[PDB]
Order: structure tokens, then sequence, then C-alpha cells
RNA sequence: AUGAAAUGGGAAGAAAUGGGCUACAUUUUCUUAUAAAAGAACAUUACUAUACCCUUUAUGAAACUAAAGGACUAAGGAGGAUUUAGU
């Protein structure tokens, strides 16, 4: 995710779900996002996170 | 204001018919298309030609049947065969329409050089729809 | 040529002589007599290596392959 | 708008969450409890339970951004920080114990204090009477003493500094420059009182 | 008849440039090339000159075919927009309905 | 807490007694081996965290470790063997090739370090031709900033070795057999125009008689990859260069083989500078391409990885340690959550989101 | 990258197994194989059957 | 003949005005990547011509058209009253 997001902004977004249930390093994601830009396709993996 | 097929209101004196009452928006929402064809498909070809002969086609059963038709026609395409669906008015003996219908199928078979059919639906007066 | 070929082959390659050329160094710093060239690409040492680069060349290079073909040289050059 | 007027803006405070029951003003706890009927607004892409966030700092980057450039603008705001952290480590570590004292290094701080100092109490809104132009002391908001700040030194920097200097750096030099209050948007705030004095008797119209 | 003057000189530079296509072809391909000495390729560029002018292909223009429009027509059709409008309007054609979206 | 702020310094100065027990712990490098043994080749973004901090510290780590054994046990005798540094952006890979610079700087080796080699590739504003060879060019200014710093490094050695031929720079001015290597570098700097032709001399004279078991000679080109790339030069006729035809990549090109002895050649790979290369590129076949591949084998490729969670926490201390998290939250354990998921370890995206915070 | 002898002589083995063009011709020449390859604009129905 | 057809033309502006386009740069210019990052440029032509002029290619029968280079480069330094659009 560092990699395919090179925007903080993107990572972030990815952050939020886990941040909020103080989650963090305690899963392991596996995304799949097809289609938009870079900050429409990370709020996309947030949603499905 | 748009004018565009529409029939406009009179005093509630004017019989129009469903075909005549939905305007250009209600096409394929409450009335359907009068030409079937397979030409403005995606992909297709021949869209021009097929609109011409549609064009003539109404132009001819008009004149063929001078008075006699209480609707506009319905002209279905299936493969080379053409179907000309027709309400018609019950006013010219039965076996008058027996000729203009043997004389308005060789003359058009001839002429497009397709096998064409025609279907009478005989009404004893125009259907409406409502008085507006 | 060796740029035509789509599948690497490390007999007559750019590989085969930057490997021979270097142990014909490592004998020679040795003070051992100049071996033959059959004899220095006959080592156990050396088929290893071209396993390696083979894989790095087709099989595909990654993290994984780049750590085998580690191993090879530090046993071809004597490295602890 | 695509949200129909029943939705409700989403609560994104990790800790009231988590609050126990019981420390719950019931105000708070009704909304809680209704809530669950209601419908709510999906939150926005800069919206995060992160203890980084600081809405004010948020804020200054979009009156910043350009045609949507959130990257640049944000880029521009991280390189100003940077900017006004390494002036004040380098004054900290150049200052006798006593001095180093006083000198504060967080950025953060540092643009709140600068921020604050830069908002006018009361404003000037230009009228027109019979023919001329009679602007009339009037008082500000809290939404417009704060936008009259970050705007004005958004502007300060934009034009009134050098063309080969860059904007983290004239940025950083007037946050610390009005976190002193010596800078010339702190003049601009002077500026703006000293008229609305000027025309005291001018309010009536 | 036709639908006008107009019209009818265009149908017949389609039916002058049809007959005329096979030769402008063959003489036009010795231009469009290096390979050829300039002097056969300058004169290849004189025969061609000398044909009609209403063989060439470019003085064809696309007219409604009810109403003999020259501008404001869809080539899928062969209509205007004023006439294709009233044709669409009347569900008279197959398919073609109002967009709304 | 800060138990990993006593894991975040190590005493031992010297690079020589860093082994696995001192693995992340930052060793400032002294005062004075900044001022000599590093001129050149600190990344820029580190150069301000020396400046700030004012000390430069570098955390000891499994690859630079890796690195210095190899060094320790080098075999002078035998053919010299080319290190290769490769990882993703930001994984320390110049760092970790400064840390083998400074042990073999403090052992009184000959170090030949080239900063930047994607430099000499690009964005070049004086490109003369060469006497030597009409075909390659010569870039002035690119070879004199060098050799300034290679004379800043190696002042000391410069009076011993001596040059074994006669270089004619001009007419009216050549090098007599026998004197110290410092009058070839003096003439690059007083003359500008031969500054690309002393380098090319040093380079030469070093290779020869360093097989002599005067000195040893560590060879440590940064972005190794530029080398056997492409260029973004133009000739007089608006025609894009080759590498090949630079003088200064060609030299450098020969002390990169391993066709002579008594030294190590340290090599490092970066995706950053680098020309007609995609943004997510780090592996050494990727970067090298079939050219530049079969010209170091047999390398001996060194992965720099992301910080692990020993290095990451000693990282985060450090920071603490100087006071440049000035954030209130950063501190909690709830910022330092955050901060790793972000940085993701990765050395340089930690070091960029510390500097705002 | 240039192309070596087994490149280009591949290259024309090719050319010549799928009839393409096996020489080098330039961009001009090459309008010629489109001018008898493809039916002219005025011999295609839509042309001259363009009215009724 | 106010009808039909063929050939050749349907020109310009020390002018005013409406709309659009680009620029006046540092949140900028050039290059590689890609909008991440990096190396250079950065005031007299640095930013900056979608004009003129000069070449080449595309369509055509016809270049008077369009595109791409080349040089040439002038003005422009964010625009008086006033006015447009956007929830
Ligand atoms: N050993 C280390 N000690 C201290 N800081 C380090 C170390 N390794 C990495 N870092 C941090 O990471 C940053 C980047 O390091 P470095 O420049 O060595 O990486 P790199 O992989 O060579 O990068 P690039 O691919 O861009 O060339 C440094 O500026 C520093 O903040
Ligand atoms: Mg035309
Ligand atoms: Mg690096
Ligand atoms: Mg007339
Ligand atoms: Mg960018
Ligand atoms: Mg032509």
């Amino acid at each position: 995710y560092l990699i395919y997001f090179p925007i903080t902004q993107d990572r972030e977004q990815l952050m939020f779900p886990f941040h909020f249930l103080d989650r963090l390093e305690r899963h392991d994601v596996t995304c799949t996002v097809s289609g938009g830009g870079r900050s429409a396709q990370a709020g996309a993996i947030r949603l499905a996170m | 204001k748009n004018r565009a097929a529409r029939v406009r209101v009179a005093k509630g004196n004017k019989p129009v018919s469903y075909e005549e009452a939905h305007a250009p928006h209600y096409i394929a929402h409450r009335k359907g298309w009068l030409s079937l064809h397979t030409g403005n498909l995606d992909g297709e070809d021949h869209a021009a030609e097929r609109t011409l002969e549609d064009v003539f086609l109404r132009k001819f059963m008009m004149g063929t049947f001078p008075g006699c038709l209480a609707d506009q026609i319905v002209l279905k395409r299936r493969a080379n065969q053409v179907d000309i669906c027709a309400l018609v008015l019950r006013q010219l003996p039965a076996h008058k329409f027996y000729f203009l219908v043997g004389y308005s199928e060789t003359l058009l078979s001839h002429f497009y050089k397709c096998p064409v059919r025609l279907h009478l639906q005989t009404v004893p007066s125009k259907v409406v729809y409502k008085y507006i | 040529t060796e740029e035509d070929m789509d599948e690497y082959v490390w007999a007559k390659s750019s590989s085969e002589n930057s490997v021979l050329q270097t142990l014909l160094q490592m004998r020679a710093a040795e003070s051992s007599v100049a071996p033959s060239r059959e004899e220095l690409l006959g080592t156990k040492e050396v088929e290893d290596y071209q396993k390696c680069v083979v894989r790095l060349k087709n099989e595909g290079e990654n993290e994984a392959s780049l750590a085998q073909y580690k191993e090879s040289v530090k046993r071809l050059l004597n490295l602890a | 708008s695509r949200y129909a007027p029943e939705f409700r803006e989403p609560l994104i405070d990790k800790e009231y969450y988590r609050k126990p029951v019981a420390e719950l003003t019931e105000e708070e706890k009704y909304d809680q409890e209704l809530k669950k009927t209601q419908f709510i607004k999906a939150a926005a892409a800069t919206e995060t339970s992160s203890v980084f966030a600081d809405p004010v700092i948020s804020k200054f980057t979009n009156m910043m951004m350009k045609g949507g450039n959130k990257v640049l603008a944000r880029s521009l705001m991280a390189q100003t920080l940077e900017a006004v952290k390494r002036k004040q480590f380098e004054k900290y570590r150049a200052a006798s114990a006593e001095e180093q004292a006083t000198i504060e290094r967080n950025p953060y701080r540092i643009f709140h204090e600068a921020l604050k100092n830069c908002e006018p109490v009361i404003g000037l809104v230009p009228i027109l009477k019979g023919g001329h132009f009679y602007q009339v002391p009037v008082p500000l908001a809290d939404r417009r003493r704060r936008f009259l700040a970050m705007k004005w030194m958004i502007t300060e920097c934009r034009e009134n500094k050098p063309r080969r200097t860059l904007m983290p750096e004239k940025l950083s030099h007037e946050l610390l420059e009005a976190f002193h209050n010596r800078g010339p948007v702190i003049k601009r705030k002077h500026n703006m009182h000293k008229m609305a004095e000027a025309n005291r008797a001018l309010a009536h119209y | 008849y036709y639908v006008d003057w107009r019209m009818l000189r265009d149908l017949k530079r389609r039916k002058m440039a049809y007959e005329y296509a096979d030769e402008r072809l063959r003489i036009n391909s010795l231009r469009k090339n290096t390979i050829l000495p300039k002097d056969l390729q300058e004169m290849a560029g004189d025969e061609i000159a000398a044909l009609p002018r209403d063989s060439c292909p470019v003085r064809i223009r696309n007219r409604c075919v009810m109403t003999s429009r020259p501008r404001g027509v869809k080539r899928r059709w062969r209509l205007s927009r004023i006439v294709f409008r009233h044709l669409a309007d009347h569900g008279l054609l197959s398919g073609v309905q109002r967009a709304i979206w | 807490a800060e138990r990993p702020r006593t894991v975040s310094r190590t005493s031992d100065s010297d690079p020589a007694k860093h082994g696995e027990q001192h693995e992340g712990q930052h060793y400032s490098i002294p005062l004075q081996d900044l001022k000599t043994v590093f001129p050149h080749g600190l990344p820029p973004r580190y150069m301000m965290q020396v400046k700030t901090f004012g000390e430069a510290c570098l955390m000891v780590r499994k690859p630079a470790l890796e690195l210095l054994g190899y060094l320790k046990n080098t075999n002078f005798a035998h053919p010299a063997v080319r290190y290769l540094l490769y990882g993703e952006k930001g994984t320390g890979k110049t760092l970790s090739l400064c840390h083998a610079v400074h042990f073999c700087a403090r052992h009184d080796w000959l170090i030949l370090h080239i900063p930047d080699a994607h430099l000499w590739v690009k964005n070049c504003r004086e490109l003369l031709q060469s006497t030597h060879n009409k075909q390659r060019f010569d870039q002035p200014l690119e070879a004199s900033t060098w050799l300034k710093n290679f004379k800043t490094t190696n002042e000391r050695f410069l009076s011993q070795i001596k040059v074994q031929e006669k270089y004619v720079w001009n007419k009216r001015e050549s090098t007599e057999k026998g004197s110290p290597l410092g009058e070839v570098v003096e003439q690059g700097l007083t003359r500008v125009r031969n500054a690309t032709d002393a380098v090319g001399v040093v380079l030469k004279e070093l290779k020869a008689q360093s097989a002599l078991g005067l000195f040893h000679l560590l060879v440590a080109v940064d972005g190794v990859n530029a080398l056997w790339g492409r260029t973004t030069l133009k000739k007089e006729d608006r025609t894009l260069i080759a590498p090949e035809e630079l003088s200064l990549v060609h030299n450098l090109r020969k002390m990169v083989k391993n066709d002579w002895h008594g030294g190590a050649i340290v090599l490092s790979l970066s995706q950053t500078g680098s020309l007609f290369k995609s943004r997510t590129a780090y592996l050494p076949h990727e970067l090298l391409g079939k050219e530049g591949f079969n010209a170091l084998e047999p390398f001996l490729p060194i992965l720099i990885p992301n910080y692990n969670p020993k290095e990451f926490e000693s990282s985060f201390q450090y920071y603490l340690e100087n006071n440049w998290l000035q954030h209130e939250k950063a501190s909690t354990e709830e910022g330092r959550k955050e901060l790793r998921f972000l940085s993701n370890c990765n050395p340089e995206q930690l070091e960029r989101l510390c500097a705002s915070l | 990258s240039p192309l070596s002898e087994y490149a280009l002589r591949m290259s024309r083995l090719s050319a010549r197994i799928f009839g393409e063009v096996a020489r080098s011709t330039d961009s001009k020449s090459m309008k010629v194989v489109s001018l008898f390859s493809e039916q002219p604009l005025a011999k295609k129905k839509e042309t001259y059957d363009w009215y009724p």
C-alpha cells in the first residue's frame, strides 16, 4: 500500500477504518480496486474494508 | 413552448387517439414504435435505406386506402419479409379490400424486391382515447 | 546473437566469459600454474552459479531468486 | 446535494464513542439513541480519526489549493511546518539556557497563535449612500473573523514576496513574524481597527 | 423530379466520380510515391488534371435526401436535423427515443 | 517508554567495533570524519538532518553489518568483489553504502567515492569534445566538482602515490613521471579544460598502482545503474548521446570491473534520478538492464529492507531524543502506531512524516 | 535498439509468408498499397447511391 | 428570363465591439517518471507568439487548409469604471 498509494492522503484514508476501532496491526487485508483515480480508489477501499 | 408532435388542447371536443395523445417524450415509456427493424441497433447498417422505405410505404398506404385508415400503420421487418399492419375503417365494400391488398402487395413486392404482406384489422369507427 | 535469443543460454555467453576470467585471476593469485578452461568450468561451484543465473534470466528475478544467486556467488568466490 | 435533508453529519471522534455510558450528558446520550434510527452521511476523504489531524490547518490547506491540486497545497503546508520547526531548532541550539526556555519549537502551536494574532475583532463593510462610498464599522462573527486572518496571510505571501522565493519560505517567515506580533499581516489588522475608529460616527448610516 | 437543381448537380457529380474512379485511382497511384522518375510523376499530375472536374470526389456534398439541405445532415440516415426530428418525434424511427438521463 | 532510547545510541564511534549486538543503534560519526570522509555522497535530506540536529548518527543495521564483514575478510590477492546494494526506494541503500565508506576510510584505505552517477548523464550545460578520442565528450564541470571532493578525502595519500608515466596536458604543460599524484589533481582544478582528463589519469593510476600493495582501494559508486543506461544529453545535431561516448562514464566502467586486485568495489542501485525507468523498479535486472547486469556479474546482491520492529522503535526514539517530534500526540502509543502505518516502516517515509510533525 | 542481421532476415522471412511489403518502403510509397487495398470513396455504395 | 448551365472571382481595415484562447511565471519553466520523487532553469528575453516568416508531413486534381519542427522573437509584469458564472 505504500507503493500502490504514494500519496499520504490515500494511505490515511485506509488508516481510518482500523485506527477508529483501535485495530491497527491486527488484520491482514487483500484488496482489488479497479477503476477511478487515486483518491476514488482509496475511498472505495475504505468502505470495502 | 414545444410544438413537436403535440396535438394541442382545443375545448374538450377534439377526439384524439392513443398515439396522438402522447407527446414525443412518452416514446418507449407509454407508447412504442410504429416501425420495428434492426437497422438502428448498435453495429448495424442500412438505417438510411430502411427509413426511406418506411416514408414511402406510409405515403403509399394513405393514397391506396384514401380516408379508410383509422390510425397510423405499423411496419414489421423480419429477414427480408415486410409486414404492414393497418387499422382500416369499414367504409369500403369487402371485395374492394381484397383488390387493394392483392394490388398493393404485388406492387410493393416488385418495387422493393421483398415479400410484402398486408394485415388489415377493420374497426367500426376510430377509437377515441380521450377528448381534449 | 545473444540479444536475439529469447531463452538465456549460459554456455558461450558474457556470463561464462566473466566467470572464467574471474576464476583464472583467482588461480593465478594462488600461484598455481595456468589451468585449463574445462577444468575451471567443470567444478560444482560453477555448476551452481550457472543454474542461478539461468533462473534469474529465464524463470524471473525476485528477492527469493536473488537470494539463491547470492549464495552461489559466495561459494564461487570463496567468501565468508 | 445528493444527500436528502434527513442525513446527519458524521461524528469521527474516537474518544466520544468509547466513553463510558455514564460519562455522557443526557443530551449527548439522547442523540446517540436517536442517530440509531437516522441516516448518516459518508465521511469525507479528508475526515479521519487521526490524532495528527488539525481542522484549522486542514482548512488553511484548502484555501491555498488551486484547481483541485490538494497534493501540492498539502505539500506546501507540510514544507512550511518543517521550515518553521527547522528555524526554531537553529535558534534554540544557538541560544543560552535562559533564552532556550522561551523559544517555542512546536510548529502547530506557532501556527495557531500566529493566526489568532491576525484575527480582527471589528470589520468594515463598504456602503454607498447619496452617491458616495461610506464604509461603516461592523462586528464580525467567529467565522468571518477567522477567515480574514487566514485570507490575509495567504495573500501577503502570494503577492508581496521576491520572485525566486518559495511559499514554504515566505509563509514560514510570516507565521513566525506574526507569532511575535510584528508582521505586515498584523499591520493589516491594525489598519482595519484604526479605520473603524475613524468611522465611529458613520456607524449609524 | 429531384428536390431542387442543387440536388441534381450533386447527383451528376456522384455518377461521374463513380465512372472515373478506376482511372483516377490508377493515375493518382503514379504520383503518391517516391519510386518512379519525377518526369513520369509530373506527367501523371497533368493527366489527372485533364479529367473532368465533376469526376473529382471532393466536390460531392452530403445533402438531405428529402429536402436537399446541405448542412445539418446525419450521415447514418441521410436526413437533416429538421426532417430527422419529425420522423423521430412521431415514433416512426425504429428504436430512436428521447434521451432522458 | 524510553527502553529503545538506550538502544537508540551506541558509544562505538569506530565502525570496526560494530557487531550484531549493536544492531538498531545509532553511532555518531566524528565531526572530522564528516568533513573529510563525507564531503559528498550523503543524501540531501539526511544532510538536512545533520545540520538541524547538529550531529550525524547512522543506525547500525544487518545489511550494512554483512557488508562490513565481507570487507574485513577481503582477500586482496584475489580479484575485487563487486557488492551491489539493491532495495526499494527509501530503504537506506545510500547510507548503508556510506557506512562501508566510513569503515574503509578509518582503516586507511584510498576512497574513490562517486556520490551520484546519474548527475553525469543529465542536465549538463557544458559538453566539450575530448582530445584523447574525438568520438568521446568531456564534462568539465562534472569532473571538476568530483576532483575537489576526491582531493579532500584522500589528501593524505596524494603525496605518497606517484605517477608512473608522463602525461602531456598541453603543449606548454606536462606531468613528469615520478611526480606526486597531487600534481595531476592540482592541474585538473587549475585548468578546467583538462579536468575531465585529470580524472581519467587518477582512475588509471590508482587502478594500476593498487595491485602493487602500496594502498587499498574502495571504488564506491552510488547510482551505478546510470553507467549502462540511457542519457538525456544531446549533440550539436540535437541527437541523444550514449553512455559510452561520455569520457567520465567510459573511464568509470573500467573501475567497476573485476580485472584488478587490491581492493573491493561497493555498488548501489537508485531508481531516484534514473532516466527512462519506472517508479516501482528496484530489482537489479530491471534497473541495470541486460547490458549492465552482464557487465557486473558475478556480483553479490545485498537487499536493503524496510525497518524491522526493533529498528523502527530505535528510529522513533532517536527523533524523540532530539525533540524533533514536537506534536503532543507523537509521543503516545496511538501516535506511534499511526506513524508506523503511514510510513510503513520505510526509513525515508518515516523521516518525511516526522519532518512536518 | 538496432536490428541485427538475424532480426532483419527473420522480418523479411515473415513478410514473405504473410504477404506484407518485404522491402524498406518510405511512408510516402506505402500509400500505393493503401490505394489498391481499399475501395475508393466514389465506389462505395453509400456515395453513388446516396439519393433515392 | 427574376429560369437553366459553364468558367473565373466573392477583396481588404493606423476602426469599434461581443465571445473564446494563450500568456503575464516560483503553487513557475525544462527533462525522466508520471502526477510521487529527483536533477537543472529561474529577468532581459528567464517566463513568454495557436501572429508573421522558413522548412517538412497529411488530405486533395488543385494548399489558399491542418499538423510538426525551425529559427525570429514583439508585446505582456495580473489589468479604470464596470460586469459574468457558480450552493
Ligand atoms: N542507517 C540509517 N541511519 C539513519 N537514517 C537512515 C538510515 N537508513 C535510512 N535512513 C533514513 O532514510 C532516508 C533515506 O536513506 P537513503 O538515502 O540511504 O535511502 P536510499 O534507499 O538510498 O534512497 P533512494 O532510492 O531515493 O536513493 C535517510 O535520509 C534517513 O532519514
Ligand atoms: Mg465537402
Ligand atoms: Mg540512494
Ligand atoms: Mg437566372
Ligand atoms: Mg510533480
Ligand atoms: Mg501534395
